[PDB]
C-alpha cells in the first residue's frame, strides 16, 4: 500500500508565530488528503479536507497546500486554544492510512 | 419591463422581479401524445392538475470552494405527492418539465453559475471495470456533488466526479450546446428552462430510465468581502407539464 | 422510367439515375438535400429579441 | 443538530467476539457511509473498515478474516463484529460518517468506547 | 446552399447597440461584421455542401477484423455486431444522441500461407462463407455443422480474386431511432448491468472456410466496413475528450481540457 | 450478348462511392418515424453555438476550472495587457478543444468570420472599460496600447448589459485557410488592454473574472473532410 511519513514528530513554539507541518506520501494521491486535530482525550476533529479546503467552523488561521506527493499545513498566527495533535490521512485508495503524529506543547 | 415573469401551474405560482428570458427546449413546447405516434392500446390517465404543479426540492449551500451538483428528475420527483404515486401504479409514462433554479445575493457578492439540463447522461465509474451503482448515481430530492479532485479507483462502485470532465468524459466548456442559462449574480437572479419529452420511444418506464440530468456548475466562484452574509443557498423547483400514464398494475 | 436528378455539383450539366432493386433501402446516398435551420440551437428563446435593441430592459 | 453515538460492552475476554452498535441521528444511511477507526496508544491511528451508502463493504487487509460490518436502513443503526480478539486490541474504537460534500472525509466522530482485552 | 453575403455599411452615431448583449439568456448573438465596422459589398459563392449530415457520415470505415485457420480445429470466426470497438467511428457516431440510418456492408477477405511440411504444396482458389444469425437463431459450433445450411439465415459466398462482396441492410430496430446513449438499467429493481448494452441485440456474424484442408494450412482474415446511408440525426452532443477504455461503458481517466502554454500573454 | 468493354477502375473498393447494392432482407417493414425534438441538418449549426474557451493555460490550471477564468484586478498603472493569443482555430491550443475547434479538425480548409463574446462576471458595483483589438498579420504581435489601437478594435463599457461581441472580419488573400499550422496562411492576433482602471467601492473584492465565448458567423464554411488527430487506439476495446 502507501505510507504517510509526517515530519516533524514534535514541536515547541510559543503563542503568535508561524509553524509548518508537512507529510509525504509514498506515491501520488492527487490532492486527496485530510488534516485532523485531536486534543487530550476526545475525538479528532476535521480541520482541512482535500489538501486546500477549509471545514465549516474552522477559522482562517489554518491553511493547507501541496500537490502530488508533498503536502503541508501552515498556521500564520498560533493562538492559545490550538494546541494538540495533528494527523494527515489520505482517502485516495483503500486501505486508508493515517499519519504518525505531531505534538504542540505551546511552551 | 423585460425583467418580471409570472408562471402559474396548477395551484402554485412562481414570481420573479429580476431575471433573464426563458429558454424553451429545442424550440418546441411540451404537448400531449398524438394518435399517429401512439403504440399502446389502453386509454391514458391525464390528471393534469394534481401532477402539473411546482415541486420544490431540497436546498444546497453555495460555498466559496464548491464544485457542482446534479439531479436526475424522473427520479427526484419520485416521492413528491401524487406524481410519485402515479409512477408506482403505472408501467409507462411520459412528461415534460419546467425547471426554475433560484439563488439570490446582494450587490456586493460576485459569482456565476451554469444551469444546464442534459438528456441521456451516462456517467463514468471510478473503477475502470465496473459501472456505478444506483445510490451513487442519483438521490431522491437530494443533490449529489461534484469534486475538484480525482476519485480513486480502488473503491467498490463510485462515479468519477472530476468537475472539469463533467462526469461524462467531455470538456466542461462545451456543455453550452444543450439548452442552458447562466445565473450571473451581477445581473441575473434566476434561470428558467422548459424541456419537452426527448426519447427514442414514445413512452418509457419511469423507474429504470432517467432521460434528463440537471447540472449546476459554478464557473466563477463565490466571493465577498468581510462583513457580507456568508450563507448563500440554492433552491430548485421543478414542475411536470402534460403528463400521462399507461399500464395500471399493482404498487411495486 | 428514368429519373432526372440532373444538377451536378459545379462551381460558380445533367445526369441520369435509374433504380433497379425493389427495396428503398438499396438506393444511392442522398447527398443533395441542403436544408438549414440554426434557429433552434442559437435562439431557443420564448420571447424574441431584436439585434439592435438592448437585451435586458 | 445532534449526531451519531455508540454503546459497547467495555470489557472482553480474549479469543471472543466484540460488538459495538453505532446509532445515528439527523441523517439517513442512504446518503452517507460510516467508517471504523481504531485509536491505539502503541500503533497510533489505523483504519479498520467502512460500509458504503450502497451497502457494499470494504475492510482492511490485516483485519479481513475477522471483521464483518452490516447495517439496517430503517432503524438507522450499523453493526460491527470482530473475532478472536488478540492481545494488541486494547484500544478505543470510533464510528464516524463519511462523504464530506462528496470528498469521503470524516466530519463527525462518535464518543468512542475504550475496550480492554485482558482478564 | 449558398452562404449569406455582407452588405455595405456607413459610419453611424445612434442609440442602437448591436455589440452589447446579455449572454446570461442562453442566446448566441446574431451579429455580422457589417455592424461594428465599415464593410464593402462582397458576394459569397461558398457552399455548405460538404458540411452536411449526409456527406459527413456516409464514408466507409472498418469496425472489426478476425482471423480463422483452415487446417485447424476451432477455426471459424464470430463477432457480435457493435460499433464501439474502434475509436474513429465511435467518436463520429457519438456526436449525436439518436441516429437512424441504412447500412452498407463490405468485406475485404485476404489469406496467408502457414508453415506446412509437405513438399510441393499447391492449392486452388478458396471459398469463404459469411453467415448472419439474428438474435435467437441456432448457432454453429464447428466447421462441419448442420447450421451452415442457411435455410432462412442470409449468407454470402465468395471466391478469392474477385471484387469484394457487398450487401445492404435496412433500419433494423425495435424503437424509432438507434440510441447511442442510455442512462438506465435493464432490470426493474435497478440492479445488474447499466449502460448501452441494454439495447445491443443486433446479432452475430459467423465466417468460415468452405474448402477442405488439402495439404497446407491457410490463415485468412476478413475486415468489415460500415457505411451509413439515408442518415437522420437528433440531439447533438459535445465531442469526446478523454480516451476510450472499455467497450460496454463510458469509463475513462480524467485529463486536462487543453495542452498548456507558458503564459496568458504568450503567442 | 450485348458487347461491352470493362474500363480501368473495375473491381475496386473506393471508400467514398455511391453505388446501389442488393438488399439482404427483402420487403422489410421499418419502424415508422416520430417527431423527436432537436434535429440537426448540417454540421455548420453546431459550430454556431458559443462555448467557453480556456484562455488561462498556465501548466497547472488545465486540470481545473481556472482555465476558463481571466483574472482582472484594480491596477495602479495605465495600459496593462489582459491576455493575448494568435487566431488559429485548428492549431492554436487555446481555440483547439472548443466546440468550434473540434469541428474544424475534421476538415482541412475553413473560411468566414468569428464572433468572440466576453462576459464580465464580477461584482455589481464595479466599473471599467476595456479595449478588444484584433491585428492582421505582417508585423509582430502588438506590445502597447498605442500599437494595438491601430488595428480593428472596439471599446467595451461595463454596465447593465454585461456582454460585448468583438466580431473579427475575414481579411485574407485566399478564399480559404488551412486548419493546420501554416505560415503562408496566418490569420493574426487577438489582444486585450485596460482602457481605464477597475474602480470598486469599499468592502468589495477588487479581483473580478471574465469569461470568453467563441462561435461562428452566418458565412462560415468548411471543406475537404479528413480524419481527426485527437483520438488514438492500440488494440480493440473489449
Amino acid at each position: 500500500d502507501i505510507q504517510m511519513t509526517q515530519s516533524p514528530a514534535s514541536l515547541s513554539v510559543s503563542v503568535g508565530e508561524t509553524v509548518t507541518i508537512t507529510c509525504r506520501a509514498s506515491e501520488n494521491v492527487y490532492r486527496n488528503l485530510a488534516w485532523y486535530q485531536q486534543k487530550q482525550g476526545k475525538s479528532p476533529q476535521l480541520l482541512v479536507y482535500a489538501a486546500t479546503n477549509l471545514a465549516d467552523g474552522v477559522p482562517s488561521r489554518f491553511s493547507g497546500s501541496g500537490s502530488g506527493t508533498q503536502y503541508s499545513l501552515k498556521i500564520n498566527s498560533l493562538q492559545s486554544e490550538d494546541f494538540g495533535s495533528y494527523f494527515c490521512q489520505h482517502f485516495w485508495s483503500p486501505v486508508f492510512t493515517f499519519g504518525a503524529g505531531t505534538k504542540l506543547e505551546l511552551k | 419591463s423585460d425583467r418580471v415573469r409570472s408562471i402559474t401551474l396548477g395551484n402554485s405560482t412562481i414570481t420573479t422581479q429580476e431575471c433573464a428570458n426563458v429558454v424553451v427546449g429545442y424550440g418546441v413546447w411540451p404537448e400531449y401524445l398524438k394518435d399517429n405516434e401512439a403504440t399502446a392500446e389502453d386509454q391514458p390517465t391525464q390528471p393534469d392538475v394534481a401532477t402539473c404543479r411546482f415541486y420544490t426540492l431540497e436546498s444546497v449551500q453555495w460555498m466559496k470552494n464548491s464544485a457542482g451538483w446534479w439531479w436526475k428528475l424522473p427520479d427526484a420527483l419520485s416521492q413528491m405527492g401524487l406524481f410519485g404515486q402515479n409512477m408506482q401504479y403505472h408501467y409507462l409514462g411520459r412528461t415534460g418539465y419546467t425547471i426554475h433554479v433560484q439563488c439570490n445575493a446582494s450587490k456586493f457578492h460576485q459569482g456565476c453559475l451554469l444551469v444546464v439540463c442534459v438528456p441521456e447522461a451516462e456517467m463514468g465509474c471510478s473503477n475502470l471495470n465496473n459501472t456505478p451503482e444506483f445510490s451513487e448515481l442519483s438521490g431522491g430530492d437530494s443533490a449529489r456533488m461534484f469534486t475538484d479532485t480525482q476519485v480513486g479507483e480502488s473503491n467498490a462502485k463510485k462515479v468519477q466526479t472530476a468537475v472539469w470532465n463533467a462526469g461524462m468524459g467531455v470538456g466542461v466548456g462545451n456543455l453550452t450546446i444543450f439548452p442552458h442559462q447562466w445565473i450571473n449574480l451581477r445581473t441575473n437572479n434566476s434561470a428558467t428552462l422548459v424541456m419537452p419529452y426527448i426519447n427514442s420511444v414514445p413512452m418509457d418506464n419511469m423507474f429504470r430510465h432517467n432521460n434528463l440530468t440537471l447540472m449546476i456548475i459554478p464557473f466563477v466562484p463565490l466571493n465577498y468581502s468581510e462583513g457580507s452574509s456568508p450563507y448563500v443557498p440554492i433552491t430548485v423547483t421543478i414542475a411536470p407539464m402534460c403528463a400521462e400514464y399507461n399500464g395500471l398494475r399493482l404498487a411495486s | 422510367m428514368g429519373a432526372q436528378v440532373s444538377t451536378q455539383k459545379t462551381g460558380a450539366i445533367h445526369y441520369t439515375n435509374i433504380n433497379y432493386y425493389k427495396d428503398a433501402a438499396s438506393n444511392s446516398a442522398n447527398r443533395q438535400d441542403f436544408t438549414q435551420d440554426p434557429g433552434k440551437f442559437t435562439e431557443p428563446v420564448k420571447d424574441i429579441m431584436v439585434k439592435t435593441m438592448p437585451a435586458l430592459n | 443538530q445532534v449526531q451519531l453515538k455508540q454503546s459497547g460492552p467495555g470489557l472482553v475476554q480474549p479469543s471472543q467476539s466484540l460488538s459495538i452498535t453505532c446509532t445515528v441521528s439527523g441523517f439517513s444511511l442512504t446518503n452517507y457511509g460510516v467508517h471504523w477507526v481504531r485509536q491505539s496508544p502503541g500503533k497510533g491511528l489505523e483504519w479498520l473498515g467502512v460500509i458504503w451508502r450502497g451497502g457494499s463493504t470494504d475492510y482492511n487487509a490485516a483485519f479481513m478474516s475477522r471483521l464483518s460490518i452490516t447495517k439496517d436502513n430503517s432503524k438507522s443503526q450499523v453493526f460491527f463484529k470482530m473475532n478472536s480478539l488478540q492481545a494488541d486490541d486494547t484500544a478505543i474504537y470510533y464510528c464516524a460518517k463519511g462523504d464530506y460534500y462528496g470528498y469521503d472525509a470524516m466530519d463527525s466522530w462518535g464518543q468512542g468506547t475504550s475496550v480492554t482485552v485482558s482478564r | 446552399a449558398r452562404v449569406a453575403d455582407t452588405i455595405s455599411s456607413r459610419p453611424t452615431n445612434s442609440e442602437s447597440i448591436p455589440a452589447l448583449t446579455a449572454a446570461e439568456t442562453g442566446h448566441t448573438s446574431q451579429v455580422v461584421p457589417s455592424d461594428t465596422m465599415q464593410t464593402r459589398h462582397v458576394k459569397n459563392y461558398h457552399s455548405r455542401s460538404e458540411s452536411s449530415i449526409e456527406n459527413f457520415l456516409c464514408r466507409s470505415a472498418c469496425v472489426y477484423y478476425a482471423t480463422y485457420t483452415n487446417n485447424s480445429k476451432k477455426g471459424f470466426a464470430e463477432w457480435v455486431i457493435n460499433t464501439r470497438q474502434v475509436a474513429q467511428l465511435r467518436r463520429k457516431l457519438e456526436l449525436f444522441t439518436y441516429l437512424r440510418f441504412d447500412l452498407e456492408l463490405t468485406f475485404v477477405i485476404t489469406s496467408a500461407q502457414q508453415p506446412s511440411t509437405a513438399s510441393s504444396v499447391d492449392a486452388p482458389v478458396q471459398t469463404h462463407q459469411i453467415m448472419y444469425v439474428p438474435p435467437g437463431g441456432p448457432v454453429p459450433t464447428k466447421v462441419k455443422d448442420y447450421a451452415w445450411q442457411t435455410s432462412t439465415n442470409p449468407s454470402v459466398f465468395w471466391t478469392e480474386g474477385n471484387a469484394p462482396p457487398r450487401m445492404s441492410i435496412p433500419f433494423i430496430s425495435i424503437g424509432n431511432a438507434y440510441s447511442c446513449f442510455y442512462d438506465g438499467w435493464t432490470q426493474f429493481s435497478r440492479n445488474g448491468v447499466y449502460g448501452i448494452n441494454t439495447l445491443n441485440n443486433m446479432g452475430t456474424l459467423y465466417m468460415r472456410h468452405v474448402n477442405e484442408a488439402g495439404q497446407g494450412p491457410i490463415k485468412s482474415t476478413v475486415r468489415i466496413y460500415f457505411k451509413p446511408k439515408h442518415v437522420k440525426a437528433w440531439v447533438p452532443r459535445p465531442p469526446r475528450l478523454c480516451q476510450y477504455e472499455k467497450q460496454k461503458n463510458v469509463n475513462f481517466s480524467p485529463i486536462g481540457v487543453t495542452t498548456s502554454r507558458t503564459d496568458i500573454i504568450t503567442t | 450478348g450485348l458487347p461491352v468493354m470493362t474500363t480501368p477502375g473495375s473491381t475496386q473498393f473506393l471508400t467514398s462511392d455511391d453505388f446501389q447494392s442488393p438488399s439482404a432482407m427483402p420487403q422489410f417493414d421499418v419502424t415508422p418515424e416520430m417527431q423527436i425534438p432537436g434535429r440537426v441538418n448540417n454540421l455548420m449549426e453546431i459550430a454556431e453555438v458559443d462555448s467557453v474557451v480556456p484562455v488561462n493555460n498556465t501548466e497547472d490550471n488545465v486540470s481545473s476550472l481556472k482555465a476558463y477564468q481571466i483574472p482582472v484586478q484594480s491596477n495602479s498603472d495605465n495600459g496593462k495587457q489582459v491576455f493575448g493569443f494568435p487566431l488559429q482555430p485548428g492549431a492554436n491550443n487555446v481555440l483547439n478543444r472548443t466546440l468550434l475547434g473540434e469541428i474544424l479538425n475534421y476538415y482541412t480548409h475553413w473560411s468566414g468570420s468569428i464572433k468572440l463574446t466576453f462576459m464580465f462576471c464580477g461584482s455589481a458595483m464595479a466599473t471599467g472599460k476595456f479595449l478588444l483589438a484584433y491585428s492582421p498579420p505582417g508585423a509582430g504581435v502588438p506590445k502597447n496600447r498605442k500599437d494595438a489601437m491601430l488595428g480593428t478594435h472596439v471599446i467595451w463599457d461595463v454596465g447593465l448589459q454585461s456582454s460585448c461581441v468583438l466580431c473579427v472580419p475575414w481579411i485574407s488573400q485566399t478564399h480559404y485557410r488551412y486548419v493546420v499550422e501554416d505560415e503562408y496562411t496566418a490569420a493574426g492576433y487577438v489582444t486585450c488592454w485596460y482602457q481605464t482602471n477597475i474602480v470598486v467601492p469599499a468592502d468589495v473584492q477588487s479581483s473580478c473574472d471574465i469569461l470568453c465565448f467563441v462561435s461562428a458567423c452566418n458565412d462560415f464554411s468548411v471543406r475537404m473532410l479528413k480524419d481527426t488527430p485527437f483520438i488514438r487506439q492500440d488494440t480493440f476495446y473489449q
